[PDB]
């Protein structure tokens, strides 16, 4: 019935403003229901932020009322979200919803002072003791922003591959590893190369992981 | 973000196969299907864009295959009819990271074996 | 204002079992709603017991006052998701969500295969040493990783990462990265990772000396 789609910048400097827009199709926002903005922190915790009604009235979370604003444009059938003086604690995936029965796809917004940086890629060489099953991988350390993609042997190796979710280090950069378990009999004959691809820095790294 | 393809197997010439791939939101991104013979390169098979932007198919699979997508299940589909021995390959699924359909195929799947 | 406490946090269930999720409220609640999420959160149960669109009849909602429940008569593999209870209040206007109960598909116990990786020479040329401990394909997820350098327990200098439940074999994989400077790294010799999991009779330790 009702369709919703968020749109807006995914990177905001701290102490500045984040602005998002929800485009509604198939239902007039002036017809009924509350139109809310609901975000989800990386911990999967949901927090309802604000609301604008069909008659234009606003309702805000008391924890954000000093820096939130929910407006609307009935001609374009849109309603907007403005969060002032945001912090790194505001990093979440923001959803727009009609009264809680129709949700958008969600937009990932990250708040950080870090600048764009390409990652350093290091080989996780297989150890000297390998029966059996051996393990090797690559370390993708120190980059910003998310995300980064990792393939093995240009995509020819998908079984036994595990690329872990990135972790935000204390420095403000992301770091991850991608491991793959292979037979120990292949370490001498089969070549293993990891392909790391980070679009915001336009970097592509192919590192051979040697025994 | 991760992809997992399913639905392949072994089948004789002339019969069918329905492939599927689930994503770990893809409603705004196009999902393409690619296949690769053991001694060949990955060739384009089909692509399902966003709902209303229709679908597109390669010359090899026109009229025989049908691509679909379920936004609610975050999954794409590929129905295959009148299968030939030439269609025998490993089939992969990828997401076009560019919403403008330029084909920044960044995310790929594990793959699925198809043999005729 | 109103705090929702969902119990249990994680719920492992096999196909065919009866699952009951509880949502307790600090103050009385007129109506409790439930949301499924695997993906945008889908409305699953509204007005305590009304089923939303696309909900099989095996689901059921109930409760009142300060305790509400969600019941699945015979759980299926497609029911594996996170379930949040939601409440709306008027006099102090607030729309509160619960922390969510994670319903996962249960499989057999698999002990993790552990691996240790010393810092590469390429990383040492940048003044940083990262030691990675790999825990592969284990179920259930509950585990423990300890870093012991020169037989000394480490704390505050390791970051852990876990994958989602795998789509094929329904297992987990975990990585623990110990981060040091090359100065601190070169001042010790024995680097060990000690792993604890319910499929292991005794802890599994992977060690290495620096210059080997
Ligand atoms: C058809 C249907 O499913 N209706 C449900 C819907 O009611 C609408 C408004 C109905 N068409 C109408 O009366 O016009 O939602 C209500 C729940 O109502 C409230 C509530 O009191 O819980 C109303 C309240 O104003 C809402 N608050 C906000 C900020 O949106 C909440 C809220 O939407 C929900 O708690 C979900 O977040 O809902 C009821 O479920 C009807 O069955």
């Amino acid at each position: 019935e009702v369709q919703l789609q968020e749109s807006g910048p995914g990177l905001v400097k701290p102490s500045q403003s984040l602005s998002l827009t929800c485009s509604v199709i198939g239902y007039s926002i002036t017809s009924g229901y509350y139109w809310n903005w609901i975000r989800q922190f990386p911990g999967n915790k949901l927090e309802w932020m604000g609301s604008i009604n069909y008659d234009g009235s606003n309702i805000y979370n008391p924890s954000l009322k000093d820096r939130i604003s929910i407006t609307r444009d009935t001609s374009k059938n849109q309603f907007f979200l403005k969060l002032n003086s945001v912090t790194t604690e505001d990093t979440a995936t923001y959803y727009c919803a009609r009264g809680g029965d129709y949700w958008g796809q969600g937009t990932s917004v990250t708040v950080s002072s870090a600048s764009t940086k390409g990652p350093s890629v290091f080989p996780l060489a297989p150890s000297s003791k390998s029966t059996g099953t051996a393990a090797l991988g690559c370390l993708v350390k120190d980059y910003f922003p998310e995300p980064v993609t990792v393939s093995w042997n240009s995509g020819a190796l998908t079984s036994g591959v595990h690329t872990f979710p990135a972790v935000l280090q204390s420095s403000g950069l992301y770091s991850l590893s991608s491991v793959v378990t292979v037979p120990s009999s292949s370490l001498g004959t089969q070549t293993y190369i990891c392909n790391v691809n980070h679009k915001p820095s336009n970097t592509k790294v192919d590192k051979r992981v040697e025994p | 973000v991760q992809l997992x393809x399913s639905g392949g197997g072994x089948v004789q010439x002339g019969x069918s196969l329905x492939l599927s791939c689930x994503a770990x939101x893809x409603x705004x991104x196009x999902x393409x299907w690619x296949r690769q013979x053991p001694g060949x390169x990955r060739e384009x098979v089909x692509x399902x864009x966003x709902x209303x932007x229709x679908x597109x198919x390669x010359d090899s699979x026109x009229g025989r295959f049908t691509x679909s997508x379920d936004x609610x299940x975050x999954x794409x589909x590929l129905q295959x009819x009148x299968l030939x021995x030439x269609d025998x390959a490993x089939y992969y699924c990828x997401x076009x990271x560019x919403x403008x359909x330029x084909x920044x195929x960044x995310x790929w799947g594990x793959g699925t074996x198809v043999t005729v | 204002d109103i705090v929702l406490t969902q119990t249990p946090a994680i719920m492992s269930a096999s196909p065919g079992e009866k699952v009951t999720l509880t949502c307790s409220a600090s103050s009385s609640v007129s109506y409790m709603h439930w949301f499924q999420q695997k993906t945008s959160p889908k409305r699953w149960i509204y007005d305590t017991s009304k089923l939303a669109s696309g909900v099989p009849a095996r689901f059921s909602g109930s409760g009142s006052g300060t305790s509400y429940s969600l019941t699945i008569s015979s759980m299926e593999a497609e029911d594996a998701a996170a379930y949040y209870c939601q409440q709306w209040s008027s006099d102090p206007p607030m729309l509160t969500f619960g922390a969510g109960t994670k319903l996962e598909l249960k499989r057999t116990v698999a002990a993790p295969s552990v691996f240790i990786f010393p810092p590469s020479d390429e990383q040492l040329k940048s003044g940083t040493a990262s030691v990675v401990c790999l825990l592969n394909n284990f179920y259930p997820r509950e585990a423990k990783v300890q870093w012991k350098v020169d037989n000394a327990l480490q704390s505050g200098n390791s970051q852990e990462s876990v994958t989602e439940q795998d789509s094929k074999d329904s297992t987990y994989s975990l990585s623990s990265t110990l981060t040091l400077s090359k100065a601190d790294y070169e001042k010790h010799k024995v680097y060990a990772c000690e792993v604890t999991h319910q499929g292991l009779s005794s802890p599994v330790t992977k060690s290495f000396n620096r210059g080997e």
